């Protein structure tokens, strides 16, 4: 099940000059572009070999726009620092994001276009792309300019075409690395505390994409309560890891199981402490 | 046989940096001692070795995120082991801005009503804690503000608090203490 | 391929 | 305006075992604003050639970034990851233990 998403992040830096603005684009957990408004050379660049084979005008375009983006969210910067009523000295952050999510049969599931200022939500763009909901007096603002305009139809226009559109070509191009699931290595540590108790540590490692269930189960059940979890985390190669652990009594090992489910594997692996 | 008390010296509640021993006491004929922490193997206590955690205390020089938690203790005397001693939790304090921590509408309350304290930061804390201060009691709620109901207010008496902010990644790390607020009748 | 424009706020 | 700290995990690349070439990583992430410190320590000493995946974010909107560099595990050499942030009192320092 595949998705695409562009983000984009706009910080403003009085004293220091003008904002800085980067976005960013990935198909799944997957990057494939980036744009740093403080390159030497601002431009948006390859980040995956699926799309490194792009015309010179997709660069040009892709480029372009972004160039674009920045100038309008610096603008925006000035904008909502003026609805807010807010210093010139201080530092603000505005957030974009939008982005299409097909399903199985791959058609557009669902789409989004939503913007955060200082850290909280402030317009989003509604599940019917038709809509928009604005957070507070401000964003209320935003979202009668936003009406008035009947930009709506506009966003869900790239939503409902080129989003999907494109998701699929670049789908195909890197087929290998996008629609091929690597399974978790895994295995089973013991961290012995003296003689009345250890952890149990169950790691998954080199799996690919990055969603996974770990859980562990005592006599065939899930402890879920007592178990400990780790975020999931990138390795640095393109995969990531995870691990779960479940503190229990000296002699008490075997009664525990470790419970993998990933993508990449033909049944849910069960694991168990080897002594 | 008796069950032990588990205590921390200077106390439970210790600022980053600073040190904390935690010792269980049971009885004098105390042959071994065992010290627990919930949800979370207590990793160190290896490290103190070994006399000292023999003898029923686990001192740690320096306190930092990983020591804190909610332990028990049991030791071990006449072929028994003990019950667990009473839960002690150990909180770390210092390790963000402290919050504000005003009444709505005023500071001043009369006698048998009520006051809402509101504790606030410009960190989004996943909860917050509201201390009376003798021997502190806390409440705890659940972001930029916590909103807590206290009362009744009466005369014969002291109303003094503190809060504090915690992320849920770590509730037992809090932030800084926030200014003393005390009611008046 | 990326939107082209970005809401004026 | 809202704030979040930075969480920490501090790991390698692959299973640690002394003498084999790997990889040190420091995750960093959920902090608001973006702006931000991290250093990589071998007993102590900060490391400088390190590398650093691009700045990104969740939908919670809050930020995270990875910072690695090609380490070799030793029983006796330390590594730790140090983070300065707008939310912390002081710097949030997390030991490598390889069995994390």
């Amino acid at each position: 099940s595949h998705s695409m998403r562009y983000f984009s992040a706009a910080v403003s830096r009085p004293g220091r000059g003008e904002p800085r603005f980067i976005a960013m684009g990935y198909v799944d957990d997957t990057q494939f572009v980036r744009f740093d408004s403080d390159s030497a050379s601002p431009r948006m660049e390859p980040r995956a070999p699926w799309v490194e084979q792009e015309g010179p005008e997709y660069w040009e375009e892709e480029t372009r726009n972004t160039k674009a983006h920045a100038q309008t969210d610096r603008m925006n910067l000035q904008t909502l620092r003026g609805y807010y009523n807010q210093s010139e000295a201080s530092s603000h952050t505005l957030q974009w994001m939008i982005g299409c999510d097909l399903g199985s049969d791959g058609r557009l599931l669902r789409g989004y276009e939503q913007y955060a200022y200082d850290g909280k939500d402030y317009l989003a763009l509604n599940e019917d792309l038709r809509s928009w909901t604005a957070a507070d007096t401000a964003a209320q603002i935003s979202k009668r300019k936003c009406e008035a305009a009947n930009v709506a139809e506009q966003r869900r226009a790239y939503l409902e075409g080129t989003c999907v559109e494109w998701l699929h070509r670049y789908l195909e191009n890197g087929k290998e690395m996008l629609q091929r699931a690597d399974p978790p290595k895994t295995h089973v540590t013991h961290h012995p505390v003296f003689d009345y108790e250890a952890t149990l540590r169950c790691w998954a490692l080199g799996f690919y994409p990055a969603e996974i269930i770990l859980t562990w189960q005592r006599d065939g059940e899930d402890q879920t309560q007592d178990v400990e979890l780790v975020e999931t985390r990138p390795a640095g190669d393109g995969t990531f890891q995870k691990w779960a652990a479940v503190v229990v009594p000296s002699g008490e090992e075997q009664r525990y199981t470790c419970h993998v489910q990933h993508e990449g594997l033909p049944e849910p692996l069960m694991l168990r402490w080897k002594q | 046989i008796p069950k032990p008390t588990l205590w921390a010296e200077p106390d439970s509640v210790i600022t980053q940096g600073s040190p904390v021993t935690l010792s269980c006491q049971g009885s004098l004929e105390a042959q071994e001692y065992r010290l627990y922490r919930e949800k979370k193997s207590a990793s160190w206590i290896t490290r103190i070795r070994p006399e000292l955690v023999k003898n029923g205390q686990f001192r740690i020089p320096s306190i930092t995120w990983e020591h804190t938690g909610r332990y028990g203790c049991q030791y071990y005397s006449r072929a028994r082991w003990s019950e667990l001693s009473d839960p002690l939790v150990l909180v770390m304090t210092g390790a963000y801005p402290k919050p504000t921590l005003s009444a709505q509408p005023s500071p001043v309350v009369t006698s048998g009503g009520r006051v809402t304290l509101q504790c606030e930061s410009q960190v989004a804390f996943g909860g917050f804690i509201l201390c009376k201060e003798e021997h502190p009691q806390c409440l705890n709620s659940q972001s930029s503000r916590a909103i807590f109901s206290v009362g009744p207010v009466s005369p014969n008496r002291r109303w003094s608090h503190r809060c504090y902010g915690y992320d849920l990644n770590s509730p037992y790390v809090w932030s800084s203490p926030s200014d003393l607020l005390e009611l008046l009748v | 391929r990326i939107i082209p424009r970005h809401l004026q706020l | 305006m809202i704030q979040r700290t930075p969480k920490i995990q501090v790991y390698s690349r692959h299973p640690a075992e002394n003498g084999k070439s790997n990889f040190l990583n420091c995750y960093v992430s959920g902090f608001h604003p973006s702006d931000i410190e991290v250093d990589l320590l071998k007993n102590g000493e900060r490391i400088e050639k390190v590398e650093h995946s691009d700045l990104s974010f969740s939908k919670d909107w809050s930020f995270y970034l990875l910072y690695y560099t090609e380490f070799t595990p030793t029983e006796k050499d330390e590594y730790a990851c140090r983070v300065n942030h707008v939310t912390l009192s002081q710097p949030k320092i997390v030991k490598w233990d390889r069995d994390m």
